[PDB]
């Protein structure tokens, strides 16, 4: 197990392998954090989150 | 849903309920965005005219979080066939936008490759709905949810009396008495990854409910992600 096969490449959501390296991305309504791994909800009621 | 548990406050906020002219629930749906609902194409033949209710966990009480939406456009997959339930998918565009709140929020649409390699390879998914709690009973007045193991594709084909196409997948139990059931059709099959729930299936059909040697059959959402994307843009 390497890159995306290794614990999802440490990505919160989508993991892609480009040129032998991990590229994380997020669902609509999320922004990729500065660390390029975490996904931050842009506004209230982000998709896929149970409410309160 | 046969077996499983009640959805507790805020646990299944993407659940949608299709209700007929007489305000009775007959199929489920999944909230994709403020304007769009994902459901099964076969549900569209279950009523002449219908509306969509969201935020409802108990169909017997009027809390204040529940909202009824009229459907503006019905987008049914053109290859849906009654014979096999292949291409069992439809997208509904609502007349007015859904207000997100406690118990009302969309599920995430995943990217195809990642969903196939990461979501569908998880042990389990979660199915939900207001369907029957036993094969012969009446619709549940309470929203229920059930963890369903992903079933090996070879196993599923062997267990089935009918063809399992590449647009379908199987989930559930061999003998354990838990499954989706009548009225759960069109509802969500979601998969949790790091506390985020992604739409992975649509409740489609089964040979009865929770029968020995049989599994629940779901529309494989990953095969229709581009289709869904196109449907939500026009
Ligand atoms: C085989 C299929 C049927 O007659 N058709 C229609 C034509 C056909 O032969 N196909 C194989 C497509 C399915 N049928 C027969 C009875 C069953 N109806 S149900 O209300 O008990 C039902 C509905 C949805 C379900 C979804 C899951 Cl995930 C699990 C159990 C469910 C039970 C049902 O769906
Ligand atoms: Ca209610």
């Amino acid at each position: 197990r390497k890159l995306c096969s290794l614990d999802n490449g440490d990505c919160d959501q989508f993991c892609h392998e480009e040129q032998n390296s991990v590229v994380c991305s997020c669902a609509r309504g999320y922004t990729l954090a500065d660390n390029g791994k975490a996904c931050i909800p842009t506004g209230p009621y982000p998709c896929g989150k149970q409410t309160l | 849903i046969v077996g499983g548990q009640e959805c507790k406050d805020g646990e299944c906020p993407w659940q949608a309920l299709l209700i007929n002219e007489e305000n009775e629930g007959f199929c489920g749906g999944t909230i994709l965005s403020e304007f769009y609902i994902l459901t099964a194409a076969h549900c569209l033949y279950q009523a002449k005219r219908f509306k969509v209710r969201v935020g409802d966990r108990n169909t017997e009480q009027e809390e204040g979080g529940e909202a009824v939406h009229e459907v503006e456009v019905v987008i049914k997959h053109n290859r849906f066939t009654k014979e096999t339930y292949d291409f069992d998918i439809a997208v509904l565009r609502l007349k007015t936008p859904i207000t997100f709140r406690m118990n009302v929020a969309p599920a995430c649409l995943p990217e195809r490759d990642w969903a196939e390699s990461t979501l569908m390879t998880q042990k389990t998914g979660i199915v939900s709905g207001f369907g029957r709690t036993h094969e012969k009973g009446r619709q549940s007045t309470r929203l229920k949810m059930l963890e369903v193991p992903y079933v090996d594709r070879n196993s599923c084909k062997l267990s089935s009396s009918f063809i399992i196409t590449q647009n379908m997948f199987c989930a559930g139990y061999d003998t354990k008495q838990e499954d989706a059931c009548q009225g759960d059709s069109g509802g969500p099959h979601v998969t949790r990854f790091k506390d985020t729930y992604f739409v992975t299936g649509i409740v489609s059909w089964g040979e009865g409910c929770a029968r020995k040697g049989k599994y629940g059959i779901y529309t494989k959402v990953t095969a229709f992600l581009k289709w869904i994307d196109r449907s939500m843009k026009t």
